[PDB]
């Protein structure tokens, strides 16, 4: 725990891509249920969310290719949702927007680092892979689907004026009591329509964002459901099956729902390939990053692997001495860690150089190896 | 795919507003009052009402008023549906032949818009010169009135102020002008803006932004010669009118909060105003400008949704809670001291939560029993055919279930009431009701709270009621644990044993605990005029539905679905789980087939194996949307309603093709009826060589009871072509299209009904006359029943409609 | 089978000198290799081992890294530029032979030949 002077801006940055990128303002956005002939990248292997910041690092000349084409036109490609990761099948998925591009000279190859965010769910319509190698995917957007207020089809016109509200868990009763009182009309009771309230929802996964997250629910979250749900999602330390299940639900209740419903269920993190070694706790998850705890992050190698950011972990064996190079936390040393039992990898240690700094020490567990458990 | 046929048994009997006017005639006093889809016009007489027309329309009514441009002979009528069809109406009469003819129509729905928090809101100017709709956030809709506008086309004008509460167009002005009460990151705010309509903007308007109380919800307009308006919250009743500003505070209504209100003398001096628990104060205002402000406490009526001061001191009070009122205000108070007598009580069945059908008189002859109304207005009825005769038992407080065991001779009712925080320590009623008047009531015995209780706030307390079947005494009152709701509720007999059962689930719900993790299921017995808890079981979670399985106990705890032995020790004995996805809310059964829903329209079809002692998956469907209630038509078809009242049916195929495909519930029927459905049950209401098969009766929110039942695809198909027929011929009020009223529509999506009969238009055959039904049958030849085209004549389909009219 | 012993950096017996072009290949050219983001599989010897590559040193019979080669430039083991530019050499040959051409290793390797090949190409001449 203790307290923090990291300043956590300059984790979502990605400082380690090289010199500072070309930035770009524009923005595109396809209609809903809008077919879409979007190209697919080959090595991208993450289920990805909208919302959520993607560095990626390219030096395959194909790849390279696909990057320029990409931006020169909408600057837009297609992050398959893989269910089995082995055999290339994908139902779902997530478009990603590039937002900055930097190829780099006087560097052995022609490599491109690339930033992009997740914009818009889609359902995966037809794979087909070109001549060239690389694979085209007709594909359909999927809608948002907002529903309205569960008690406006029960209003009574007599109250249509007092459905608007100029120690807080009063508040929250009397925002119960005022707004759902029309359900006394229907067969079930104010409590039970709170619980599909998108506001309760919100606040209560603001309650349990506040353990983790020391910043204010004034400015950092977004105040649209769907954005919250988008972001909580983002930084939700669960394996893949279960992010492909949280990104099927079309609903944003339905998903703050569920999300609340692992947040409250699952408490501890254990090792994948052991299933039976504890590793850390919910606790112990605090945030360094201004997107949350778990970010996305790329390696050298131009891998991208979810870190998860904890104060303390245990069972963890550490292979090799700290290093700086590539540090996706600048100021700050990595150092490899396996599992005590079946010895994989978890994730890195990371120690501060200076010593004025705070913390000293957390640590950053990939999201790949990790699986929540419940006693 | 469907095959369905729906019809209305008892029209909705609530009331969502009333006006007073000259619609008829300049001599006559019209009283005007609206059914959500019926409208009831009456003249105001010495007497009472003397009833002159009642007309049903094609769309929910959702704005209602009156005005007269300088030019006619009588007033008009404004008319918005919920769907936003507008319609300007006439009313003309020759001799005996009454039909309500259409001056201008249209829709005003905007391709773009969020519909706003405080939903639609129509106002006229006085001197009718526009129309002004609020419809959306941050949009203000204007209909100018000039003799041209019969498509009533319109504009919208920008709004910084986004979060409106009311508005009202002010009297005594050059120019039409609006007054709002809005609110911003500062507070809550009153602001005036000038209409213009050759600029097709907003000017600023005669009096600035005045900041006002933090709970100021309702504008009042005040005619002349005072002018300006006043301003109502929960503590203070404000009036702003240029230099004037005048502000009162009387503690008299600082206990209810005010929520309707209605002109008494033309001039604007003295007003009628209902709160929340039902009762009716008078604002007096005293006089060139205004003096002062007087608030008097009138009296008790029904819990009022509108109110409306006929002549002589007789006032109309519309209720959806409770019964409709014609009520008298005398100049002396009486002995108790209240001003407010009851002259004419009218029924309201509204809300119906839950109804059970039971043989009481005569055996076949069925009856239905509903739990009505809310609160002080709560009540039993008994409703039976003879148009429907009810009895009517008060009760005082909220019903929330019911179900009748026949043994006992009596009905058990799960009940609700309201108490408050005692000076001292503990709880107290506002109002004697049924269950602190019965002649014997027990609480029950603990069998396993920090930051304890407040100053003086509202507390629900749970009872059971048993009610006995021929006199209709609250029997006993069974009070249950503090802070226990109980959900649900079941009469049946289990496994071996003879005694028959009342069975109650509850849940443990805190206000720390949103998700209630605590739980009960009691049962109960009954004889001998005292009731004893024979069994008692403990539960992790909320009990949210109870169902008798072939002899068992199928209960529903949050996210789980469990079934309970009854064993010899007259214990609850677990046999076996599921654990779903969803929570199951909704439980219905049939055979060994069992259906679970969720309140976001997640549908779960099991199937209990005998040989193997567990449950399985069959099939299930998750599409998002509000659900309300479930049924079971038959082994293949399951009723539900869901937001924007609509009703559905879901179908699962046996045999089917894929393994895949198989576990799918294809969205075979779908049809928008005008009503939030509560409660689904089997049941017939007519005497015991059919063309329908099955009857499920439904109970509505505002008091409407309907019917469903199957039919063939020949049949199906007739009164589909019937129904356009129909369409084709028959001058609809407002004219509004029968197929985009019956379309449903929600905000997302809007499809045509499919695999749905509407009865009421099937049944309206029969009115018309004897030229029109030849020209319905004309031509017709769709009668796929033998295998070739059979013919039809009038008197064909005179006889078929007349035996679809005997099933209810 | 098991690991092999790594090449021999140093040797008493061998004279110790530092020409220009021996000291250039040691400040310049593996420096920027070195500090180059594609250098990690490169900086010490293949261990096949933990990589799980048995057949490796079955078919490459010289072994080359670039860690060797940077302890051979600290302990004036090389005594001609000829003999540092064939063990880089040989170890760009070494990973082109083993594994598939279109790996994201041999493309790796294109890379730091490539570099090593550009920077190689402003060699002075002995003092
Ligand atoms: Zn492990």
């Amino acid at each position: 725990p203790n307290i923090i002077n990291f300043d956590t801006s300059l984790p979502t940055s990605h400082t380690y891509l090289g010199a500072d990128m070309e930035e770009f303002h524009g923005r595109t956005l396809h209609d809903d249920d809008s077919c879409q002939v979007i190209p697919v990248l080959p090595q991208v292997m993450m289920i990805l969310i909208p919302g959520q910041t993607l560095p990626l690092q390219l030096f395959h000349p194909q790849e390279v290719s696909m990057v320029r084409n990409l931006i020169q036109k909408d600057r837009t490609f297609a992050v398959l949702a893989y269910s089995n990761v082995q055999e290339r099948e994908a139902q779902f998925g997530t478009t990603a927007e590039i937002y900055a591009y930097r190829e780099e000279q006087d560097f052995g190859i022609e490599i491109v680092k690339v930033k992009a965010i997740g914009r818009q769910r889609f359902k995966v319509l037809e794979l087909r892979t070109q001549s060239d190698g690389i694979q085209q995917a007709k594909v359909q957007i999927l809608p948002e689907c907002v529903l309205p207020s569960t008690m406006s089809a029960v209003q009574l016109e007599s109250l249509n004026k007092c459905q608007i509200f100029p120690c807080s868990y009063k508040w929250w009763q009397k925002y119960q009591k005022r707004k759902f009182h029309c359900a006394n009309l229907t067969s079930w009771p104010r409590w039970l329509y709170s619980l599909y309230d998108a506001e309760t929802l919100m606040d209560r996964i603001k309650k349990q964002l506040r353990e983790w997250d020391e910043n204010l629910k004034d400015d950092s979250l977004p105040s649209n459901p769907i954005d919250f749900s988008y972001r909580v999602a983002a930084c939700l330390p669960i394996d893949d099956v279960l992010r492909i299940q949280l990104l099927k639900i079309g609903s944003a209740i339905q998903r703050l729902r569920c999300e609340l419903d692992i947040m409250n269920k699952c408490t501890s993190l254990c090792c994948k390939q052991c299933q039976e070694t504890e590793i850390t706790t919910k606790n112990e998850i605090f945030s360094l990053s201004l997107c949350g705890p778990m970010a996305a992050y790329v390696n050298p190698h131009g891998y991208v692997h979810e870190t998860l950011t904890v104060y303390k972990a245990c069972n963890l064996n550490l292979i090799g001495r700290p290093s700086t190079e590539h540090s996706w936390f600048p100021g700050y040393a990595w150092t490899v860690a396996q599992c005590k039992i079946c010895a994989s990898h978890i994730g890195w240690k990371f120690t501060a150089t200076k010593k004025d700094m705070s913390p000293q020490k957390f640590w950053g567990l990939t999201r790949s190896a990790l699986l929540p458990t419940i006693p | 795919m469907s095959y369905n046929y729906v019809v209305t048994a008892q029209k909705p009997t609530a009331v969502n507003g009333c006006v007073t006017g000259h619609f008829t005639s300049a001599e006559d006093l019209n009283l005007l009052i609206a059914k959500n889809t019926r409208l009831e016009i009456y003249v105001v007489t010495a007497e009472g009402l003397r009833p002159v027309k009642e007309v049903g329309m094609y769309g929910k009514i959702a704005v209602m008023e009156l005005f007269r441009p300088k030019g006619e002979s009588k007033d008009l009528l404004f008319i918005l549906t919920a769907k936003y069809n507008a319609c300007i109406l006439e009313y003309k009469q020759s001799g005996e032949s009454i039909d309500i003819i259409t001056r201008a129509h249209g829709n005003v729905q905007d391709r773009i818009g969020r519909p706003s928090e405080t939903g639609i809101i129509g106002i006229i100017d006085p001197e009718c010169r526009m129309i002004g709709l609020r419809l959306y956030d941050g949009l203000f809709k204007v209909i100018p009135l000039d003799r041209d506008n019969k498509e009533l086309k319109a504009f919208n004008i920008r709004l910084e102020e986004l979060h409106v509460i009311d508005v009202k167009f002010l009297y005594g002005c050059q120019a039409p002008t609006i007054c709002f009460v809005y609110q911003d990151p500062q507070g809550r705010h009153v602001k005036t803006y000038e209409v213009s309509l050759r600029e097709k903007e907003f000017n600023k308007g005669p009096w600035k932004q005045e900041n006002v109380e933090a709970e100021a919800s309702m504008v009042i307009a005040v005619p002349e010669p005072f002018g300006g308006a006043i301003i109502i919250g929960q503590e203070s009743i404000t009036y702003h009118n240029g230099d004037k500003y005048l502000a009162i505070a009387p503690p008299i209504i600082k206990q209810s909060t005010i929520v309707c209100h209605n002109r008494v003398d033309p001039n604007g001096s003295r007003y009628l105003l209902g709160d929340m628990e039902g009762r009716l104060f008078m604002l007096l205002l005293e006089k060139v400008t205004l003096k002062d402000l007087r608030v008097e406490l009138l009296g008790e009526t029904s819990i009022a949704e509108c109110l409306t001061y006929l002549d002589n001191g007789v006032v109309f009070v519309g209720s959806r809670l409770g019964d409709s009122q014609l009520v008298k205000l005398n100049v002396d108070s009486n002995e108790q001291g209240s001003y407010v007598v009851a002259m004419e009580t009218f029924t309201n069945l509204g809300p119906i939560v839950d109804m059970c059908v039971v043989d009481l008189e005569r055996q076949g002859q069925g009856q239905l029993v509903t739990c009505s109304g809310a609160f002080k207005e709560g009540s039993l009825r008994i409703i039976r055919n003879g148009k429907l005769h009810i009895r009517t038992v008060p009760l005082y407080e909220s019903p929330r279930k019911i179900c009748y065991q026949e043994v006992s001779q009596c009905f058990g009712v799960l009940s609700s009431r309201i108490e408050v925080q005692d000076t001292s320590g503990g709880t107290t009623a506002l109002r004697p009701s049924a269950s602190t008047q019965a002649l014997s009531s027990s609480v029950s015995s603990s069998k396993l709270a920090p930051h304890e209780t407040s100053f003086g706030e509202e507390v629900e307390v749970h009872n059971l009621l048993i009610i006995d079947q021929h006199t209709f005494e609250v029997l006993h009152a069974h009070q249950f644990l503090q802070n226990e709701y109980a959900l649900s509720l079941v009469s049946c007999k289990l496994g071996k044993d003879p005694n028959t059962y009342f069975i109650v689930g509850t849940a443990m719900v805190y206000p720390e605990e949103a998700e209630p993790k605590q739980g009960r299921i009691v049962v109960f017995q009954y004889s001998d005029g005292k009731l004893q808890t024979v069994a008692e079981k403990e539960v992790k979670g909320a009990v949210y539905s109870m169902v008798e399985f072939n002899g068992k106990l199928l209960a529903s705890i949050n996210s789980t679905v469990r079934l309970y032995e009854w064993t010899t020790e007259k214990e609850l004995r677990t046999e076996c789980n599921h654990y779903n996805n969803i929570m199951a809310l909704y439980l219905k059964t049939k055979g060994d087939f069992i259906l679970v829903g969720d309140l976001m329209r997640s549908v779960l079809l099991l199937a209990y194996k005998p040989m193997e002692g567990n449950f399985e998956e069959i099939a299930r469907d998750f599409n998002p949307n509000w659900m309300s209630a479930v049924e079971i038509l038959d082994d293949d078809n399951f009723l539900g309603a869901e937001n924007a009242f609509n009703l559905f049916v879901c179908q699962k195929d046996s045999a089917a093709t894929t393994d895949e495909e198989r576990q799918h519930l294809q969205e075979v029927g779908l049809f928008h009826l005008g009503e939030f459905v509560n409660v689904f049950c089997h049941g017939s209401l007519v005497m015991q060589s059919t063309p329908t098969q099955g009857s499920v009766l439904f109970g509505t929110v505002n008091g409407m009871i309907g019917l469903v039942t199957s039919l063939s695809e020949s049949w199906y198909n007739l009164l589909l072509d019937m129904q356009n027929r129909l369409n084709k011929v028959i001058k609809s009020v407002g004219k509004i299209e029968h197929s985009f009223w019956r379309s449903f529509h929600t905000e997302r999506k809007t499809e045509p009904a499919t695999g749905f009969i509407d009865g009421d238009l099937i049944e309206s055959f029969l009115d018309i006359s004897r030229p029109k039904m030849q020209e319905v049958v004309a031509n017709l030849q769709y009668d796929d029943g033998s295998g070739m085209k059979r013919e039809a004549t009038a008197d064909d389909l005179i006889k078929v409609v007349e035996e679809l009219t005997r099933i209810h | 089978s098991m690991n092999p012993p790594p090449p021999e950096t140093s040797n008493p017996n061998k004279p110790k000198r530092q020409t220009n072009q021996l000291q250039y290949l040691l400040r310049v050219v593996l420096k920027t290799l070195w500090k180059h983001q594609f250098a990690w599989p490169f900086q010490q010897p293949v261990d096949a081992v933990k990589l799980n590559l048995p057949d490796y040193y079955k078919i490459i019979k010289t072994p080359m890294d670039m860690g060797t080669i940077k302890k051979r430039l600290e302990n004036n083991y090389y005594w001609n530029a000829q003999e540092c530019i064939q063990d880089f050499n040989t170890m760009f040959t070494n990973c082109y032979i083993y594994n598939k051409p279109g790996d994201d290793i041999v493309l790796m390797a294109e890379a730091l030949e490539k570099l090593f090949l550009q920077k190689i190409n402003e060699l002075p001449t002995e003092e």
